[PDB]
Formats: C-alpha cells, structure tokens, sequence
C-alpha cells in the first residue's frame, strides 16, 4: 500500500509536468511557425516591389538608349 | 488566503471589470479612493473580501486584478475616472497599436510584444498571495485582442501556474452590438486554443442581455454600459461565494465538482433573477418561489439557447439576500412538478443550493432595481451546445469561401489552424450530444 | 494607432485635397492661422489623426501637397486655408506632365520622388503610432495617375506593414473630354489593385449625374462636383476623426470591408444630396452613388454606414434591419452580419441629419467595365502610344494592365454568382 501511494503522487506530478512541458513546447512550436510565415509573407512583398524598380530601371534606359 | 487574481483583457473585459469592481466597491464599502471604514484590521488581513483585494498599510483596499489591452484609449479612462486611486499604475497596461479584429494579431504580431511584460505583473500579484486559488479571465470572443491576447496569455499561464484553477467570462458575439465581420472566425480560434487550459467558462451572449435590457429594464437601445451592469451583477453572484462568510455559504469551487463531468464540458449556463426596473418592483417585493421559478424562464438566460430541449447534467442554486432553506426546498419541489427538466441518466437529479446573506446591491444612478433576495442558477444543459452551433455555422459560410482568411495568412496564420479548430468545435458539439445519449 | 498622412497628388488630388482639408478644419473649429475656435471636447479628442501641434497651440495639417505642374502651389496657397499648410511640404516640380502616365511613373515623376520621400519621412518619423496613408488624386491625368501610384508602391517598400488607401477620382467623357483617359485610367487600376488595401472610387460620371439631375445644374463647375467628393471625404473619415463608442481606424476598416485582397473597391454614397428611413432609402438608391453603378446588378460583399446628426438610435436600427430584410437577395449569404451602422452625434456643417455609405458592391465591375471599353477602342488600333513608347513602355505593360482589369472584373463575378451551398 505505501509503494502505491508513492507511484499515484508520482503519476499525478509526472502528467502536471508533462501539461506544462507540451503546452510550452506547443506555444513555441507556433510562434516560430508564425514568425517564419510572417516574414515569408513580408519577404515576397518586398520582393514583388523590389520587381518593380527593376522593371522601372529598364524603362528609363529605353528612353535614355532609343535616341 | 484563497485568493483569486482577475484579469481583464480587450475592451469588452476593460469595461467589464469597471462594472465589476465598482459594484464589489459599493458591495464591501470601500470608497473610491481605497479607504474601508469598516475594516479595523489596517494593512492586511484573513477576511472573506481578502480573497478580491490586498490591504496596503495605508488602509488601502486594492483589487487583485490586473487589466490589459493592447491599446491605450479604454485603459486611459480607468486612469481618469472615478476609481483610478484604487489601482496601482503598474496594474493597467497598455501597448499602442490595437489587434484590429484579428486573432493572429492579438495572439503573435502585437500581442507577443507586450506578453512578458503582462506576466511579469500577473507574477507580482501572485507573490502577494499566501494561498492562491486561480484566476478569472474577462475577455471578449469576438475581438482581436480578446481572442487572440486572451489565448496567448491562458497558454502562458498554464506554464507559469501549472494546474491552479483558471475560469473564464467570456462575451459571445451579438449582431446588435458586433463590431467586426470576422467574429466567428475570433471565436472559434479562442475557443479552440482555450479548451484546454480553462477549467470553467460562463458564456455571456451579448444578445441574451441585449433582449434582457429591452424587455425587463425597459431600455429602449442598450449601451455597453447598460449591458456590463447586468452582467456585473450576474458575475457577482457568482463570485459572491467567494467574498462572503456564511454559515449556509457554498464555496464556488464545490459548484464546479457538481458542474464539470468531464474537462472538455466545462460551460455552465447561467441565469438570473429578479432583472426589474424600480418602476415595477416598487410595491412588489419578488418571493423566494418567483425568482427561483424565474430561473427555469429560458428568456432569463445569459445565453440563449433552449433548456427544455435538451438534457441536465447538473443545476445550482446560488441565492443572496433575504432567503433561508425552507423556502428553498418548498419552491424547488413546485418547479419539479411543475416544470420541463429532465437530467441525464447518469446524473443524480438533486439541486446544489448556496445561500449568502449580504443582499444586492445597485451602482447609483442604474436601472436594476434594488431587491431584498436575488438568485442565479448555474445549470450545464447539452442544450448550451446550440450557442457554438449558430457561431460554428457562421464561421462555415465564410471559411468555405475563404473570405477574410488572407488577414490571418498575412499576420502569420495557416489554414491548417482554422480547420483544426472548426474539428475540435465539431468534437465538441459530438461530445454535447454524446453525454445527452442514455446508458446501456 | 493615431496619426494619418495625408497626401493630394496633381490638380484633382490638390483641389479636393483643398475641400477636404478646409471641411474637416471647419469641422474641428480649426481656422486659417490654425487655432482652435470651437466650443466643443470631442473636436479635439482625436485632432491627432489628421494635425500636428506646434507652439502656440497650433494646429498643423499632415499633408503632401504634391505636383509636376507649379501655380497648383498658388492657388493651394491663396485659397481659403492655404496659410494653415506647413510650408516645406509643398514639393512642385518644374515642367508638368501634360496628361501621360509614363512622365508620371517612370521619368519625370521619379525624380521629384526622393524630395516626396523626405516629406513623408518627415511627417511619419514625428507620429506616436502611424496607421497609414491617403492620397487623393485622379486617375485621369499624369501626375496624380502616374506620380500618384509610384508614390504607392515606393510607400509600401518604407512601410509595408501600414495602410494604403486612396480616394482614386475615375475619368469621365462628360466632364473631361481628353482623348487618353482610358489609358491613364487602366494603367492606374493594374497598379491599385496590386498596392492598395482599400480604393474609394469617387467617379466623375457619377458626379456630374447627381449635379446634373439631383441638383438641377445644366453645366457644373468642377466646384460643384467637390462639393460632393468633400461631403462624402468628410463623411467616410467621421469615424476616424471623432471619437463614438466605436473605436475606428484604417486596418481596422480595411480587415472587416475586404474579403479578399484585391476587391478592396469601394462604391461610395452620401444622404442627402428630413427623416431616418428616408436617409435610410436614400442611401441604397443608384442616384446618390458617388460611383456610376446600380446595387441591384450586383451584390453587396459588405457595407460600412454612419449616420450623423441628433437623431433615435433606435430608430436607425430598425431601418437598416428593414432595408436588409426588404433588400436580402442584394447582400452575400456566406458572409453575415455584413451590414454595420455607427452614429456620430455632431452633424456637418449645413445639414442637421446626414448618412454617408461605403459598400464593396460586386456591381462595380460597371465601373471597371465602362473604363474597359473606353481603353480597348484605343488600344486594338494603337491610337496614341508614341506618349508611352516614346517614355520607354512596352507594349506587354498595356496588355497585362487590361487583362489585370478583366480578372478584377471577373473575381467580382465569381463571388456574385456564388452560393452558401
Ligand atoms: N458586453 C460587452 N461587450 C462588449 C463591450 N465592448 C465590446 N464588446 C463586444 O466585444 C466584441 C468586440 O471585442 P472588443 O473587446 O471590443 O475587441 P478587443 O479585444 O479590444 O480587440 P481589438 O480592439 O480588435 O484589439 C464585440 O462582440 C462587442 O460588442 C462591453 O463593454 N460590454
Ligand atoms: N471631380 C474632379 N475632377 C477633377 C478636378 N480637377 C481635375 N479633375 C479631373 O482630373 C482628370 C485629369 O487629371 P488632373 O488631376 O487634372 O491631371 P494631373 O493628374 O494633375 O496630371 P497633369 O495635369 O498631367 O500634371 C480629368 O478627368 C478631370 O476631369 C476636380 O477639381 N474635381
Ligand atoms: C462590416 O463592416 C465593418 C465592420 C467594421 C469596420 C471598422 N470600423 C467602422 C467604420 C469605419 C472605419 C474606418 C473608416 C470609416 C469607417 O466608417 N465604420 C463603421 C460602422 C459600423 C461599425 F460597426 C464599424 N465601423 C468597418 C466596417
Ligand atoms: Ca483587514
Ligand atoms: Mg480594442
Ligand atoms: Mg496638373
């Protein structure tokens, strides 16, 4: 009877432990998830835009190269 | 000890916390600048109101509560207003930018900037506690910061806190008053990422209180201020438990072992009476049998859904004011002959009733009535399971056409987060209808 | 999130940059020197959106005055609030654009763009929190065309995590009668599309409708047309600009109006041009469309209204119920509660019961269409291109900026043909 009061305690610590161990790991699992989708999405944007002053960079050197 | 920290966070919980901690003021006498008369022991004490506030050796009486939104113009208004001596500066905190209606915003983009901080300031209240029981998080469904801050923090609190018992009040969304489109999507987010690390959660529709103020207090278009009155006063029965000696007294937590049968069932319908108007109550006084009958009128809930189509699993009784057992039981064994509640099979059909004697109390210048007895029932019905099917069903219009859904993308989100919580709501609504079904 | 920064680009963009600048200025008790003579708290509750502080408890607009073409600069200057404008944020250029698109986004404009780019700079490193960035302007002409939407996109590339809206004034035959608006127009719209989060597309058609028949004028001024264009700009800012139980702001709009990011059109209306459910009536009605569309050839994705003036809120609640319920095939089913109604209490000036309407109709493809048909007389015989080839265009450029407009036109049709099941 005291070794099966000693595994119950046991048991009851180790799952509160384990709660608290998987839901911190979950948590960062997410936010580094997140913040790799967030600056993937802000990267192409900026990529697209950046596109752009390129495709204006060839527009100005075919008025400057057709004269 | 037994103290309990309140955490009120978004607009919805900001203003909700100034009804509540006005009227828990006005309750135990505290004046707006912190002073309690009454109170010869100066600079700590065991009391039951103990349990809501902490003493400074001044004789000041603080809230132990701590209210957050990520921008600053509700906030500011707890700084300026009536009671800003009752909180320390340190309690009320702010960022700049809002959520914008956007779970991802509240829960990653904005909200992760300001979260150490929030938990850092939860910790200083914590280690004022020789014995703390848990929290109470007042928060919105529908909006970003409420959706998305709230889960966030709750998540974090299970790592800080462990297991230490954590009840929400949560506002559902209600066209009358709704402020953004993508609520749905908000509140199936939050209920999603919540359901395992909240131990008890009372829904207040905002709807259901909306239609209360019209037709009871004869309101012609509610304010938020006429809601958060109300729901002040429901939400002080409740805790009343907890701030009140009694001999026949029934600590909240005793409720919660009869209310929750299995973790993920842990929403309580709530329902009160008498909601009257001065006008009407004068030369009127409501007996024990009329507000406990008022309790089983479906038009007297916080959420509205249908009782009497679905099954019981559990009914309290918490009463304050002029009320003794006798009446209690008398008026019960009316209701049961006389009215459509069917338990469960596995359920024991017995009523667990609580009784404080300190009767209610009115803000000045509202329009409840002040009443010698009051009662509110916490009920857990399948029937509450129609409130996430009407909201379940909204988010489906939408999620089939992905309207919205690049906002969430944008701030970081994956549609993988959305259909994983539209099929935990779906198991939830499977669960509802599971523990309803009769034994073999 | 407070301050906004204004930008007015070309002569359209500068003279209903003008009104609107000396509307809302009347509307906060704000005079041509800059002090506040008002009376009222909540005309300055949230002054911070639209005005900076300086000494002397003067209040200072965050404003771009912006054009090729100077004497813009002088009539800004000489008209009614011109003192009030902060004097190194005019940026004038020298030459003008002379009605081309590509002087406007690919050589004359980006030059005078860095010297834009430090205005703005200027403006955005002295606000608390930044939401965003409107510019009026025209899509019609070269500079607030061109300049206008390589502003846009350089804006972004600073900012790319603040709002971009724009009051994007469409061409019209019946009021300017220059040949390539059509063009101007679509290459415009292929940038918008791309680079805004939220377009009100005030359309001078539309304009010169409602002053035509509503308001009984033969042939109206351009002042006559910004006398709407500044009441319906007042109206759409309301709830930025005064405080309500609402709390208001450009994301804020943006996240609740836009269910996908590139129908972000908006049709605006304003009421009148009396009593709550003829406001109510008045505002769903084609003829006070600040757009050339009909509501009933579409269906409404969304709607933003805000009444304003003393009136039952009640009341008011009861009529946008109505004109739901009365009106329900007119609205998306998959998305509800689509409809939201504010009530700011102060009235404009004038009037003592106004209602202003923004709705992301699918009916706006009329718009889009109409443009489209203007363009493509031009461009299948080649008219006029020596002013766009001659900058350095292709010819790809005007072929991906009209098929760009068919898809907008197009996605518009897939979510009006939609359905819930
Ligand atoms: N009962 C009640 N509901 C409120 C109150 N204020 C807002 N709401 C409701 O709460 C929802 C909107 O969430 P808010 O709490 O305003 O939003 P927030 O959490 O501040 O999030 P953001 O403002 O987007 O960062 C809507 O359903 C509103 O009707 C209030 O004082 N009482
Ligand atoms: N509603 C309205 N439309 C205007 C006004 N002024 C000009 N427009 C319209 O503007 C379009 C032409 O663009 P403008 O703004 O004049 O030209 P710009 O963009 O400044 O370009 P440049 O003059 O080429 O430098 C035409 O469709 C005009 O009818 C105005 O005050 N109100
Ligand atoms: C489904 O429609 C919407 C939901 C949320 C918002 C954001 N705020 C806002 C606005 C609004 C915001 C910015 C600028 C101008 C504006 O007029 N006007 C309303 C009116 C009612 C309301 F509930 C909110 N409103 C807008 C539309
Ligand atoms: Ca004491
Ligand atoms: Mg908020
Ligand atoms: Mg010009």
């Amino acid at each position: 009877k005291r070794e099966h009061e000693r595994e119950v305690i046991q048991k009851a610590i180790e799952e509160n432990n384990n709660f608290i161990k998987m839901a911190k790991e979950k948590l960062a699992q997410k936010m580094e998830s997140n913040k790799e989708n967030r600056e993937a999405h802000l990267a192409a944007m900026l990529e697209r835009l950046q596109e752009k002053d390129k495709h204006a960079e060839e527009v100005r050197k075919n008025k400057e190269l057709k004269e | 000890m037994r103290e309990c920290i309140s955490i009120h966070v978004g607009q919805a919980g900001v203003q909700i916390g100034n009804a509540c901690w006005e009227l828990y003021c006005l309750e135990h006498g505290i004046q707006p600048d912190g002073q309690m008369p009454s109170d010869k022991t100066i600079g700590g004490g065991d009391d039951s109101f103990n349990t809501f506030f902490s003493e400074t050796g001044a004789g000041k009486h603080v809230p132990r509560a701590v209210f957050v939104d990520l921008e600053p113009t509700v906030i500011d208004e707890v700084r300026t207003g009536t009671y800003r001596q009752l909180f320390h500066p340190e309690q009320l905190i702010t960022g700049k930018e809002d959520a914008a209606n956007n779970y991802a915003r509240g829960h990653y983009t904005i909200g992760k900037e300001i979260i150490d901080l929030v938990l850092d300031r939860i910790r200083k209240l914590a280690d004022q506690c020789t014995g703390l029981q848990g929290f109470l998080v007042f928060h919105s469904f529908g909006g970003g910061t409420g959706s998305g801050f709230t889960s966030l923090l709750m998540e974090r609190l299970s790592v800080d806190y462990g297991k230490k018992s954590k009840l929400e009040f949560s506002i559902y969304p209600a066209p009358q008053v709704s402020t953004a489109v993508v609520e749905p999507y908000n509140s199936i987010l939050t209920t999603h990422t919540t359901l395992e690390h909240s131990d008890c959660a009372f829904m207040v529709d905002n709807e259901a209180i909306y239609d209360i103020c019209r037709r009871n207090l004869d309101i012609e278009r509610p304010t938020y201020t006429n809601l958060n009155r109300l729901i002040s006063q429901i939400v002080s029965s409740i805790t009343a438990s907890l701030r009140f000696d009694g001999a026949l007294n029934v600590d909240l937590t005793e409720f919660q072992t009869n209310l929750v049968p299995y973790p993920r069932i842990h929403f309580p319908l709530a329902t009160y009476a008498p909601v009257i108007s001065a006008e009407k109550a004068y030369h009127e006084q409501l007996s024990v049998a009329e507000i406990t009958n008022a309790c089983f009128e479906p038009a007297n809930q916080m959420v509205k859904c249908d009782p009497r189509h679905g099954k019981y699993m559990a009914c309290c009784l918490l009463y304050r004011g002029d009320v003794v057992p006798k009446d209690v039981n008398a008026a019960i064994a009316t209701i049961k002959t006389k009215r459509s509640i069917q338990f469960v099979d596995w359920c024991p059909t017995g009523f667990k009733v609580g009784i404080n004697y300190q009767p209610p109390t009115v803000v000045p210048g509202g329009d409840l009535a002040k009443v010698q007895r009051a009662v509110c029932m916490l009920s857990n019905t399948t029937a509450i399971a129609e409130a996430w099917a009407r909201l379940d069903h909204k988010f489906d219009l939408m999620y089939a056409k992905r309207a919205f859904v690049h906002w969430y993308v944008g701030e970081g989100m994956e549609e993988g987060e959305f259909s994983e919580a539209r099929e935990d709501m779906a198991a939830l609504e499977k669960d509802y209808e599971e523990v309803g079904v009769d034994s073999v | 999130m407070r301050e906004i920064v204004h930008i007015q680009a070309g002569q359209c963009g500068n003279q209903i940059g003008a009104k609107f600048w000396e509307v809302i200025s009347d509307e906060h008790g704000i005079d041509p020197t800059g002090s506040y003579h008002g009376d009222s708290d909540l005309q300055l509750e949230r002054i911070n959106v639209y005005y900076n502080e300086a000494t002397g408890n003067k209040y200072v607009p965050r404003a771009i005055l912006v054009d090729l073409e100077p004497g813009t600069m002088d009539s800004v200057r000489s008209g009614p609030f011109g003192q009030i404008f902060r004097p190194d944020n005019f940026v004038f250029g020298q030459s003008g654009a002379g009605n081309n698109w590509a002087k406007g986004h690919y050589t004359e404009g980006a030059e005078l763009v860095d010297s834009v780019l430090d205005v703005v700079r200027k403006e955005s490193e002295s606000c608390d929190c930044l939401q965003g960035f409107q510019l009026t302007h025209s899509l019609g002409g070269g500079t607030g065309s061109g300049m206008g939407t390589l502003l846009i996109s350089k804006i972004r590339e600073e900012y790319p995590d603040r709002i971009m809206n724009t009051f994007s004034v469409v061409p019209s035959p019946k009021v300017s009668d220059t040949v390539v608006e059509p063009y101007n127009a679509t290459l415009s719209v292929h940038q918008l599309v791309e680079n805004t989060d939220e377009t009100y597309c005030i359309d001078n058609e539309a304009l010169y409708d409602i002053c035509f028949r509503t308001l009984k004028l033969t042939t109206p001024t351009y002042g006559d047309l910004n006398h709407l264009v500044s009441a319906t700009m007042s109206g759409v800012t309301t709830c930025l600009r005064f405080p309500g139980q609402l709390n208001a702001d450009l994301r804020k709009l943006a996240v609740n109006m836009v269910p996908f990011p590139r129908l972000h059109f908006f049709m605006p209306g304003f009421a009148p041009l009396l009593t709550v459910p003829e406001l109510t009536q008045q505002m769903f009605d084609s003829k006070n469309m600040m757009a050339a569309c009909d509501p009933r050839h579409g269906r409404y994705l969304t709607v933003a209204a805000v009444f304003r003036g003393r009136m039952s809120m009640k009341e008011v609640d009861e009529q946008m119920l109505n004109v739901q319920n009365k009106n329900s095939s007119y609205f998306v089913e998959w998305i509800p509660n689509n409809v939201k109604t504010a009530v700011c209490d102060i009235p404009p000036r004038g009037l003592k019961m106004s209602a202003t309407f923004i709705g992301n109709s699918t009916a706006i493809q009329e718009l889009f269409k109409r443009i489209s048909e203007q363009f493509t007389a031009m461009f299948r015989r080649k008219a006029f291109l020596h002013w766009y080839t001659g900058e350095g265009m292709d010819e790809m450029e005007f072929t991906e900026a009209e098929s760009n407009m068919n898809d907008l036109v197009s996605e518009y049709q897939q979510y009006q043909d939609a359905t819930a099941d």
